[PDB]
RNA sequence: AGUAGUAACAAGA
RNA sequence: CUGCUUCUGCUAU
RNA sequence: AAUUAGCAGAAG
């Protein structure tokens, strides 16, 4: 529950391999408060690896 | 004598572990005969993509052939050895 | 390994790790898997307790 | 000097970031090694927890 | 024997600045790398199933034939002989806090040698080498 | 080629050759000519030690075919090639340590108990002498040699051991395989240098690719697009 | 009862 | 129903 | 100046 709580603003969908309710927080919206956030931006990760 | 072993006899309550003991004993017997045939199996990991029965058969065949020509094995014992190895 | 041998996945006898992982991802595209399970007999016995 | 600690480390990281990290780290290896190194964050993004 | 034939000095009370360094723990005679030492040990105790003859067989055949002479008629389990030989041959280097004496004759008594605020003079036994001197 | 292999040799020789190719991390169906070469090499090495036994004294007699095995105990030769690397190295080191002689730096193909020598067998396709004197630079003096060729030649070491009837059988088998390789037009398949640089083969299946396509971040469709985005764009700023 | 502590033991994994 | 990694220590059951 | 596993303890 606490894992899906910090990621519930991302793209929720259904996998067609198993049938589970997958949740995609990556490339989601930015955080608005000081709550824990799982929405990691891909361009920032690739730029940090560029540095 | 103060290097004794304490066998942790893992026996659950109301669980007759007959068959799970017998399969583990079968694996242990096969590995004990393999370590009897190849002595460095506990020091160096044995490599090889072939069967353990073929490796043990070739090692015992060569061991009997070298024990025969160096006098350590009689001709009747060598005939018993090769007659056993031919039926394997 | 002894369960993959039933489903004709003999890539663990090639020695290395890479054919074993190839066998792993070739197991995911099998229509039915066959393996060795463990069941039990729940034998009833007389005793002397509460139940 | 900040003496720190991160809250929710296992609960906020993502295998979809680790897939991109193994795609950007292995940017010159042969294609079979990139597939091999991209299998593991794919299996970690479809994990099903058994509930004890 | 290296502790029974060893004289002690005097303990001094004062600051000791320790530097963490990779040192050898125990003294040896022929410090060999562990893969070469494992090949040598296979050529000493299990010579039939020893593998490919490498370059380690050539530069150590004196030690191989000498140790195979000395361990000829013995009935110990061969894995105990393998680990006593690798205790005799293989090095063991660890990151320890040393201050002023890093030889393996002084690291084996490092707990009694110095502390953070005291230093015990020690004159070990056995023999040393001219390179350390 | 391959049906000629399956319909001319025997089953055990083919299996031992296939395992010998797989021990060097290779495939049969990239080099069938190598499979043929190893099959003929092992057939010759088994032909040299066909029916030669020793008596109770230790002298080589050739028995008769279709007889009782119990009067024929010790074969004259040890066939070392045709066994796996660990088995062949164990056999060679056992025969070297037992007879008090040095173990050679390479895997010899036969052992002669009567001469107590490691023999190396080569089956070349042209001048046997140049194959011989190139073998004699990597081995030098530790192994006897037996070099044969398809043009009825043979190059041996300073000690010759095979009789002319056995050598005639060897060269006759070589010329028979020569005639049946040139008859079905397979000799140009054998000669041509089929160089192929190979590496590890790791092919993804059908379900793991689908699991990889649904495991990409937001703003992506499948995994080829994500891989090209990571490899191509410049994310600075 | 009690130990305890977000859930168990206080006999039948 | 006692996971993963790193370091250290002991032993070769 | 340089030098094969099993179990335990700590940390993360
Ligand atoms: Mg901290
Ligand atoms: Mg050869």
């Amino acid at each position: 529950i606490r894992t899906h709580e910090y990621s519930n603003k991302g793209k929720q969908y259904i996998s067609d391999v198993t049938g589970c309710t997958m949740v995609d927080p990556t490339n989601g919206p930015l955080p608005e408060d000081n709550e824990p956030s799982a929405y990691a931006q891909l361009d920032c990760v690739l730029e940090a690896l560029d540095r | 004598t103060h290097s004794w072993r304490t066998k942790r006899n893992r026996s659950i309550l109301n669980t007759d572990q007959r068959n799970m003991i017998l399969e583990e004993q079968c694996y242990a017997k096969c590995c004990n005969l393999f370590e009897a045939c190849f002595n460095s199996a506990s020091y160096r990991k044995p490599v090889g993509q072939h069967s353990m029965l073929e490796a043990m058969a070739h090692r015992l065949r060569m061991d009997a052939r070298l024990d025969y020509e160096s006098g350590r094995m009689s001709k009747d014992d060598f005939e018993k050895a090769m007659a056993h190895l031919g039926e394997i | 390994i002894t369960s993959f041998r039933l489903n004709d996945l003999n890539g663990a006898d090639k020695g290395g790790l890479i054919p074993f992982c190839q066998d792993i991802i070739d197991s995911l595209d099998r229509p039915e898997m066959t393996f060795f399970s463990v069941k039990n007999i729940k034998k009833k016995l007389p005793a002397k307790n509460r139940k | 000097t900040v003496t720190g600690d991160n809250t929710k480390w296992n609960e906020c990281l993502n295998p979809r970031i680790f897939l991109a990290m193994t795609e950007r780290i292995t940017r010159d290896s042969p294609i079979w090694f990139r597939d091999f190194c991209s299998i593991a964050p794919v299996l970690f993004s479809n994990k099903i927890a058994r509930l004890g | 024997m290296r502790l029974d034939n060893a004289t002690w000095g005097r303990i001094t009370f004062g600051p000791v600045e320790r530097v963490r360094k990779r040192v050898l723990l125990n003294p040896l005679t022929k410090e060999m790398p562990p893969d070469e030492a494992s090949n040598v040990i296979m050529e000493i105790l299990f010579p039939k199933e020893a593998g490919i003859p490498r370059e380690s067989t050539w530069i150590h055949r004196e030690l191989i034939k000498e140790k195979r002479e000395k361990l000829k008629g013995t009935m110990i389990t061969p894995i105990v002989l393998a680990y006593m030989l690798e205790r005799e041959l293989v090095a063991r280097r660890r990151f320890l806090p040393v201050a002023g004496a890093t030889s393996a004759e002084f690291i084996e008594m490092l707990h009694c040698l110095q502390g953070e605020n005291w230093r015990q003079i020690y004159h070990p036994g056995g023999n040393k080498l001219t390179e350390s001197r | 080629m391959d049906t000629f292999i399956t319909r001319n040799f025997q089953t055990t020789i083919i299996q031992k050759a296939k395992n010998t190719m797989a021990e060097f991390s290779e495939d049969p169906e990239l080099q069938p000519a190598m499979l043929f070469n190893i099959c003929v090499h092992l057939e010759v090495c088994y032909v040299i030690s066909d029916m030669n036994f020793l008596d109770e004294e230790g002298k080589a007699y050739t028995a008769l075919e279709g007889q009782g095995k119990e009067q024929n105990l010790r074969p004259q030769y040890e066939v070392i090639e045709g066994m796996p690397r660990t088995i062949a190295w164990m056999v060679q080191r056992s025969l070297a340590q037992e007879h008090g002689i040095e173990t050679p730096k390479y895997l010899a193909d036969l052992f002669d108990y009567k001469t107590k020598r490691f023999i190396e067998v080569g089956i070349t396709k042209g001048l046997a002498d140049d194959y011989f004197w190139k073998k004699k630079e990597k081995l030098g003096n530790s192994m006897e040699l037996m070099i044969f060729s398809y043009n009825q030649d043979y190059s041996l070491s300073n000690e010759s051991s095979l009789d002319e009837e056995g050598k005639g059988r060897v060269l006759s088998r070589l010329t028979e395989l020569q005639a049946e390789l040139s008859l079905k037009n397979l000799w140009q398949v054998l000669i041509g240098e089929e160089d192929v640089e190979k590496g590890i083969d790791f092919k993804l299946g059908q379900t793991i690719s689908r699991l990889r396509d649904i495991s990409v971040p937001a703003g992506f469709s499948n995994f080829e697009g994500m891989r090209s985005y990571i490899d191509n764009i410049d994310p600075k700023g």
